[PDB]
């Protein structure tokens, strides 16, 4: 008996019969210390910093990102120059997974699982700095 | 409820006893103490108002109301319940009003002002429905009151 | 009426005319009476008003 | 003791030089005739013919030039105000429009081509009194100490008095006499305005509106708008185990009615409403744009609608069973009206009525032709605007049936019985609530207003609180955009109301943000929000008329940018101290860093009634505590422009102080430097005006001892 | 007295927080006479007035007293077999407010009840638990009357009148007498005064319709000039005993209690002209030349 | 006795004229 | 602002759009995070791309342990008054919706070992199961007892232009799968390059907030 | 409570089967096995005392004076403030109550 009546209120628990917050910066530590794989999806700056808009579909490809992670602080991500910080917001609490489509020519189609994501992080630009390092 | 009782006698108490001193030290000549003895025009409230203090600003029998979030007026605190914060004034009228006590007695000034610019209507209602029932009740002379049938 | 602006008003009006420049009586400021009341002797007059 | 800067009273002189007392009014029609103007031009530029979709009418650009008079024939000269007023005639100027025609087969474009004639005000940008010299004044025959703002119809003064009115696009819980009830007003920028209700009655509820008959439970909405699991709406409502056995009725209702397809709720919803295509597609138009019109749909999607009535009904759940209800004495939310909002409408209409007539006109001489050309300068007239101009003017009486709205008693005679009534007038606001004695909040002095509207300054008699004036400091916020805001916002880290679900808007954490009634999103950390916006704002990208505020009873964030808001500016202070220092204000007394530089400089800065509600405010500077985040200029600024000739008045009682503020318009005096040219009904004069000894800040800063109305004795 | 009557709450204190009006309000519904009135409140004095525990109990005699306030807890069980409310009964707030109600009492008040039940699945298990079985019939399935059930039993009223809603005692003292007066607002004092605990003779009531339905018109006349004086007298105003004692007389001597109202009115006066400026556009007129009635000019 | 308001319904009298003075300055007979 | 330097963590980030044009994110608000889709098998799937309509179809089995087959029987009397291949409710629909077409901040983020990889995302589709089946059947049994605007019926149409395309399901454990995995993971250029673009905060914020 | 269907995500209500009761929905087939003891206990809010309003100790927290009311001649009585409009002006009257075994309420 697989199939239990799930409830709105405790969709997560959903005993019925026999919510903590967690930082970035310790979710990533207690997911390296594990030493596991697992799919994250996250949310970036509009317009980011490039050579009009410059996306992550018009750039290269190769290491182009910088992460750091401050003691007793924040994580923060970098791109050499320009600054961002790192966040978790709203908490996922549903199933959310992400699959591969494949288009032949007419008919013929490979749709693949790669797996589920239960995590979702948001990138900002901290304009604070940015406005200390224009007006000085 | 039963701190906004304890703390509202406490306040007339010392203005009580402020205008009961000020009557020991006034002298049997001034005119304001005079005329309140006579009767004329005057009273010692008033007397202990313009001397002493003004006393407590209430509004429909109450406290002044918050008006921004749960605080009356935007200096002050939150969650503030202080005599002197919510409605209280001290100083007379001789030494000079702080602008959030003159909002606060300014706020009294109208309350009586509108109960008696409005009271003209339901005195009219009441008057026209009191004549007309009553227009033909009179006495005959062998001391009994009819009606006009 | 419960009106003393007109006396203090009287008062500086007075103190004025006799010293010879206008006297401030905004809201929440304006002069006091102990500065005036001092002013009014050096003349000859009486302190307040009488 | 704490460092004292007395020298901060000279900001209100600086302050009242470029803005303020009476120049607002101007602002709002120079505004009005450079924005508006083209707006409902590029609202109404194309217009075609039925007959043969060969003839069109195009418009290139509007303008009104300077204030000419069309005397015996083509003779154009300049025009005074004093002779329109001595002559009883209009002071009015033509409006040029750029026009294209195509007439036979070629296209003919006629510029300069008049259409008809506008009122302009006395002190505006476009008239010849501005930027003179009182040696020119005189030449003139015209007060140089004329504040103006009126307007000249016929040889009389008629004024516009500026009208509060309740905020458009919101949710308001109210209280009746059988329990509580939401409802939301909407009114977009096209001539269509709305009220629905959502209605509690043993635990049911029910959605009322104008165009619907009967009462049909929210739940139906729910399935009709899209929604098709009973499960997520409940979801949306809300995460608690009150909340969902307070919404169990409608559950079992909804599932007692045979209606479990979006189809079927379509079906229910055509037999339940009645206007005089089936009853799906006029069901379903009925649910996209006529109920909430101001909350777009792209296409046919009903997700944000689907969230603001959820929010909506947590609202309404959150306030049954509690004691918390909205009022509307709050001012927080009340905007107010000026001249130029009335005129707009009424320049629309009548631009609308004029393309619409000579459309109907054109028709019916193309198919009936005896020539090949067609011109439609001959077949125009200039008198229908001009004329309904200056009787809608005179009159006051503002009928628009495109509006469908009818007001009267809007504009008034300008008195003239002294200096102090005449600009006492400008400073006048009426309230739309009627002559009701069973009304008394709104009478009643509301703590919400300080330092906006004063408190003494109010007539005796019946109006006891209908009728207020305006304060010493205060600024009414125009119009803008909002497209820097809301992309400042997306770079913010404001994240898409169409990702997460429903059960994600129930976690307290979680906070709501609100751009002028409309649910931009979800945010979190929005103590870091708020302050970079207030940082942005006081940056100077963003303009300094936007208001930001916080809910913690609701959970949500205000974003206020709507023209119509009060406002009045407010010294920032350190964590102890003061921005403004004495070097600061020494450069001010020498003659630079004026109002404009000190707000560049991130000096001081405008508040909101809503925004000032989520701060703490100081009266002095010995009262500046920890806590406290803006500092309060000067404090005699809450009395009134009739309140500030009353010496002492904290002395003084309030009915007595509302009393002599009633008087100060009656006293005669002498009205202005030219009284015997001008000839008015009736006049009063003085023979021997004195000066008050005991004289006020604000006596000087209106300069009345240049124009007493009384003596000493 | 009526202008200089627009004043706000006048002996509001901490000490009696009762919302009573007094004012131009009580005096306009006294002269409209109107059967619902509003703030009722009505006293009465016991027969034993020394004691206050006699007093403590029979002030929760005359009170309207739920089930559900006083029900421990509710709970609905679910096993193989057929389903069932259980409510536990609690003896210890019983003891504490000093209840006369017991579980067979409380099932003589479930079967009188108004919603659809009647006794076959009601028991009682021990000594304060009742188990309710619901059936299945006449409307639709048991889920959705056990819904229905359970938001009814705390409405089910268990004792008390229905009528009467809260109720205080108040403390009278004196010289070296103690005495305590029990006053409650309700509006049927026929049912509160023909009780054991308050003695039946010593009642006053403020309803005057009801006073005139329960007592008599002739007893009416009585209360209606008391409550007159009493609101004059709480203004420092005076008026004359015959004064109002005239007044009181004019609603009493044709028939029963009527008020001073455009209804009647027309019953007291028979003339249409003085009715031609109350009423409206045409319709008295039309209607007295459709009659064909004769006025009387007097 | 329908619920009725006496506003309304009884119209305004010279007893509801309330005599006052306030400054707002500015048929065949034979 | 000292004690930052100290404790640093250096981490890499690779970007690969190889697959980042065949990807999308599906979303499943109804089912609980704790069970799986992946497991249950399921019959076919159809997508179109032209507007972004995908539409899945599982199969749950006709008669184990927990299942009603007198209402069961009911339903299929109600349909066949050919959706269902048998005699039986044995196949459940989940339809799709557009969602915030504008994808351009959405990526996803693979964690390996110490190396993170970024794949942008094409589109978010969120899966809600339907239930079309019996309102046809009802519509068909009540007809068989009883016998320039842009509109709704515009959109239809245009929905209707194009054709559908239908694709296989490939779950958990399969080399297709693996392959993927490889090919969205291995980033292919190991070589440290650095100055790829160049952007300086203060003209950064000025692209961000345009001054006109 | 609130429960739901997995597979569908309409409700369920509960139904009798063939030999004993099972919990159904009218939306999707779907029929859960009823099991040793499923039960909901809910708290109903009780109430309380009520309280002995009235009496002199109530009225010793506000604050008396000292003034002699002609009735019996005794000093200790209460006086209270409060606001009036008379005819002519503003007038503010007091309130006189006696503390004594006679307890006779006037308004001057
Ligand atoms: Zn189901
Ligand atoms: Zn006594």
């Amino acid at each position: 008996r697989r199939p239990a009546p799930p409830l709105t209120p405790g969709r997560l628990p959903s005993i019925r019969s026999r919510p903590k917050d967690v930082s970035v910066a310790e979710l990533l530590r207690e997911l390296s210390l594990t030493k596991e794989e697992e799919l994250l999806f996250l949310q970036l700056p509009d317009t980011l910093p490039g050579q009009n808009a410059c996306t992550l579909a018009d750039l290269t490809e190769g290491q182009v990102g910088k992460l750091l992670i401050r003691k007793s602080g924040r994580v923060q991500l970098l791109l050499g120059k320009v600054t961002l910080d790192v966040t978790m917001g709203t908490a996922c609490s549903f199933l959310q997974e992400l699959v591969s489509v494949g288009l032949g020519d007419s008919r013929t189609g490979e749709m693949t699982v790669l797996g589920h994501v239960k995590h979702k992080l948001v990138c900002s630009p901290d304009f604070e700095s940015l406005l200390d390092h224009k007006h000085r | 409820e039963t701190l906004e009782a304890l703390i509202l006698k406490e306040l007339s108490v010392i203005r009580d006893h402020a205008g009961s001193a000020c009557l020991r030290e006034l002298d049997k000549s001034n005119s304001p103490l005079t005329m309140a003895l006579c009767g004329s025009k005057g009273s010692f409230i008033n007397i202990s108002q313009m001397i002493a203090c003004v006393g407590q600003q209430a509004i429909s029998g109450s406290r002044v109301p918050d008006g921004f979030e749960n605080r009356s007026l935007p200096h002050f605190e939150k969650h503030s319940k202080l005599p002197a914060a919510k409605g209280f004034v001290a100083n007379s009228f001789y030494s000079g009003l702080t602008p959030t006590e003159f909002f606060f007695h300014t706020m009294a000034g109208r309350e009586g002002l509108v109960d008696t610019a409005v009271k003209t209507a339901e005195t009219g209602y009441m008057q026209r429905r009191l004549v007309k029932s009553l227009e033909d009740l009179c006495s005959q002379y062998d001391l009994t009151v009819r009606s006009s049938t | 009426r419960m009106t003393v602006g007109k006396l203090i008003e009287l008062l500086a009006g007075k103190a004025g005319v006799l010293d010879g420049r206008f006297h401030y009586g905004t809201a929440f400021g304006g002069s006091k009476v102990k500065d005036v009341c001092e002013d009014l002797v050096r003349h000859g007059y009486n302190y307040l008003g009488k | 003791p704490i460092p004292t800067v007395e020298e901060k009273w000279r900001l209100l002189p600086a302050f009242l030089k470029v803005k303020g007392l009476v120049k607002q009014h101007i602002d709002s029609f120079n505004y009005f005739i450079n924005v508006e103007i083209k707006k409902i031009m590029k609202a109404n530029e194309k217009v075609t013919s039925d007959a043969d979709p060969m003839w069109y009418l195009k418009y290139l650009n509007i303008y009104v030039g300077l204030p000419d008079v069309e005397e015996s024939f083509n003779v154009t000269r300049p025009v005074s105000p004093h002779e329109c007023r001595l002559r009883d005639m209009t002071y009015s100027a033509p409006i040029t429009v750029d026009i294209e025609y195509t007439r036979g087969s070629q296209r003919i474009i006629r510029n300069a081509l008049p259409i008809g004639r506008m009122p302009i005000m006395l002190r505006s940008s476009n008239c010849v009194l501005t930027g003179k010299t009182p040696a020119e004044f005189a030449k003139l025959n015209e007060c140089p100490l004329d504040p103006g703002g009126y307007f000249i119809v016929k040889g009389v003064e008629k004024v516009i008095l500026i009208q509060e009115q309740l905020s458009k696009n919101r949710i308001i819980v109210e209280a009746d006499r059988k329990g509580a009830v939401g409802a939301s007003v909407t009114s977009s920028t096209h001539e269509k305005k709305s009220r629905t209700n959502m209605a509690v009655k043993q635990g049911r509820f029910y959605l009322r509106h104008n165009t619907l008959s009967e009462d049909i439970p929210i739940v139906i909405i729910f399935k009709a708008m899209g929604v098709e699991s009973d499960q997520e709406i409940v979801q949306m409502i809300g995460t608690e185990e009150h909340v969902m056995a307070a919404f169990g009725p409608s559950l079992e209702e909804c599932q007692k009615a045979q209606i479990f397809t979006q189809m079927q709720a379509l079906k229910y919803i055509g037999n339940k409403v009645r206007r005089q295509k089936t009853k799906i597609e006029e069901a379903r138009e009925l649910l996209a744009s006529t109920i909430l019109t101001h909350v777009p749909v792209k296409e046919f999607n009903f997700r944000a609608k689907c969230i603001y009535t959820a929010v909506m009904v947590r609202r309404v759940i959150l306030a049954q069973g509690d004691n918390k209800v909205d009022d509307r004495d709050y001012y927080g939310n009340k905007r107010l009206e000026l001249a130029g909002q009335l005129l707009s409408l009424l320049f629309e209409d009548l631009f609308k009525k004029f393309n619409s007539e000579m459309k109907k006109i054109a028709d019916q001489v193309i198919p009936k032709q005896r020539a090949a050309q067609f011109d439609v300068v001959k077949h125009m007239r200039q008198d229908q605007i001009t004329n309904g101009m200056v009787n809608a003017i005179s009159t006051g009486n503002w009928s628009l049936k495109r509006f469908k709205m009818d007001r009267q008693g809007v504009t008034q005679v300008l008195s003239r019985l002294s200096y102090i009534s005449a600009l006492g007038m400008m400073t006048r606001i009426s309230s739309q609530f009627e002559k009701t004695r069973k009304v008394s909040g709104p009478r009643s002095l509301q703590p919400s207003q300080w330092g906006m509207l004063c408190p003494s300054d109010t007539p005796e008699g019946e109006a006891c609180g209908l009728v207020k004036n305006l304060a010493l400091m205060t600024h009414i916020t125009t119009d803008m955009e909002d497209g820097p805001i809301v992309k400042l916002a997306s770079n913010l880290g404001v994240e898409d109301v169409n990702l997460l679900c429903g059960e994600e808007l129930s976690y307290p954490n979680v906070f709501l943000v609100f751009l002028n009634g409309n649910i931009l999103g979800v945010i979190r950390d929005h103590k870091k929000l708020v302050n970079t916006f207030r940082l942005m704002r006081r940056a100077g990208y963003i303009n300094e008329f936007v208001s930001i505020s916080t809910n913690l009873t609701d959970r949500c964030v205000y974003i206020s940018s709507d023209g119509g808001r009060l406002c009045r500016p407010y010294i920032i202070v350190k964590k102890q101290k003061p921005a403004v220092t004495n070097k600061h204000m020494e450069e001010l007394a020498q003659g630079y860093r004026n109002f404009e530089d000190f707000l560049h400089e991130s000096l001081v800065e405008y508040l909101d009634v809503n925004e000032e509600n989520d701060c703490n405010i100081a009266l002095y500077e010995h009262t500046i505590n920890k806590d406290t985040t803006h500092l309060e200029i000067e404090p005699f600024t809450l009395l009134g422009v009739c309140a500030g000739l009353i010496p002492y008045p904290h002395h003084n009682q309030s009915p007595r102080n509302t009393y002599q503020c009633a008087m100060g318009k009656q006293a005669m005096g002498t009205i202005g430097y030219n009284q015997r040219n001008r000839i008015d009904t009736l006049m009063y004069l003085l023979a021997y005006p004195q000066k008050p000894m005991v004289k006020t800040k604000t006596i000087e800063l209106i300069e009345f001892e240049k124009l007493p109305a009384g003596q000493n004795a | 007295p009526g202008t200089q009557m627009t004043l706000k709450t006048f002996h509001f204190a901490g000490v009696a927080s009762m919302n009573i009006t007094l004012g131009v309000p009580r005096i306009k519904e006294i002269i409209n006479a109107s059967k619902a009135i509003s703030t009722p409140i009505i006293t009465a004095q016991l027969d034993k007035d020394d004691d206050a525990d006699y007093a403590r109990l029979v002030k929760g005699r005359i009170e309207k007293t739920l089930l559900g306030e006083i029900s421990e807890y509710i709970e609905e069980v679910f096993l193989p077999d057929d389903c069932f409310i259980l409510v536990k009964l609690s003896l210890e707030r019983i003891r504490l407010l000093r209840l006369e109600v017991n579980a067979e009492t409380v099932r003589y008040s479930i079967c009188t009840s108004k919603l659809r039940v009647k006794p076959g699945d009601v028991a009682v298990h021990g000594e304060a638990v009742v188990c309710v079985t619901p059936r299945e019939n006449s409307k639709s399935s048991m889920y959705y009357v056990l819904q229905f059930l359970k938001e009814d039993l705390p409405k089910v009223v268990v004792q008390g009148i229905p009528e009467v809603s809260r109720a205080v005692i108040h403390i009278d003292e004196q010289s070296g007498k103690e005495k305590y007066k029990l006053l409650v607002e309700g509006d049927n004092l026929r049912a509160v005064m023909a009780t054991h605990g308050v003695k039946g003779t010593r009642t006053t009531s403020n309803n005057t319709y009801e006073v005139e339905k329960t007592l008599g018109i002739e007893a009416a006349r009585t209360t209606i000039i008391n409550e007159i004086q009493y609101t004059m007298v709480n203004h420092g105003m005076s008026i004359d005993r015959r004064h109002v004692m005239l007044l009181s007389d004019l609603m009493t001597y044709k028939g029963e209690v009527l008020g001073i109202t455009r209804f009647g009115l027309a019953k007291m006066k028979e003339s249409v002209l003085m009715l031609a400026s109350f009423e409206k556009t045409a319709d008295h007129l039309f209607d007295a030349a459709y009659f064909g009635q004769k006025d009387s000019v007097c | 006795q329908e619920e009725y308001d006496e506003e309304e319904q009884e119209e305004e009298n010279d007893y509801i004229n309330s005599y006052f003075e306030d400054g707002d300055d500015f048929e065949a007979t034979y | 602002n000292e004690e930052d330097d100290p404790v640093v963590q250096e981490i890499d980030v690779y970007l690969a759009k190889s697959l980042a044009e065949k990807l999308y994110l599906f979303q499943y608000p109804v089912r609980p995070a704790s069970m799986t889709y992946d497991d249950i098998p399921h019959l076919s799937a159809k997508i179109k791309p032209k507007q972004q309509k995908v539409e899945l179809e599982m199969a749950i089995d006709t008669l184990n342990p927990n299942y009603c087959r007198s209402k069961g029987e009911q339903i299929a009397l109600n349909v066949d008054g050919s959706t269902y291949s048998s005699k039986l409710m044995d196949k459940q629909t989940f339809c799709s919706s557009q969602t915030t077409s504008n994808t351009s901040r959405y990526a996803a983020a693979l964690y390996r070992q110490g190396e993170l990889h970024l794949t942008p995302l094409h589109g978010i589709l969120q899966l809600r199961p339907s239930f079309s089946y019996l309102d046809k059947a009802d519509a068909k049994h009540r007809e068989r007892e009883a016998a320039r605007v842009q509109s709704y019926e515009f959109l239809q149409k245009k929905h209707a232009e194009e054709p559908w395309v239908h694709l296989h399901y490939y779950g958990l454990r399969d080399s297709r799968s693996e392959h993927e995995r490889q090919y969205l993971l291995c980033p292919g250029s190991s070589g440290v390059e650095n100055t790829e673009l160049v952007k300086s905060p203060s003209e950064y914020l000025m692209m961000l907030m345009p001054p006109s | 409570m609130l429960l739901f269907c997995p597979g569908c995500g309409n409700g369920l209500i509960v139904e009798e089967g063939q030999r004993c009761h099972r919990f159904s929905c009218n939306t999707c087939p779907y029929v859960h096995n009823i099991t040793r003891k499923v039960t909901n206990r809910k708290y109903p809010k009780l109430k309380e005392v009520d309280d002995v309003l009235g009496g002199a100790a109530a009225w010793e927290n506000v604050d008396s004076t000292a003034e002699s009311c002609p009735k019996c001649e005794h000093p200790r009585a209460y006086f209270m403030q409060l606001q009036t409009r008379s005819a002519d002006e503003p007038m503010t009257t007091f309130y006189k109550c006696c503390n004594a075994q006679c307890g006779h309420r006037w308004r001057d």
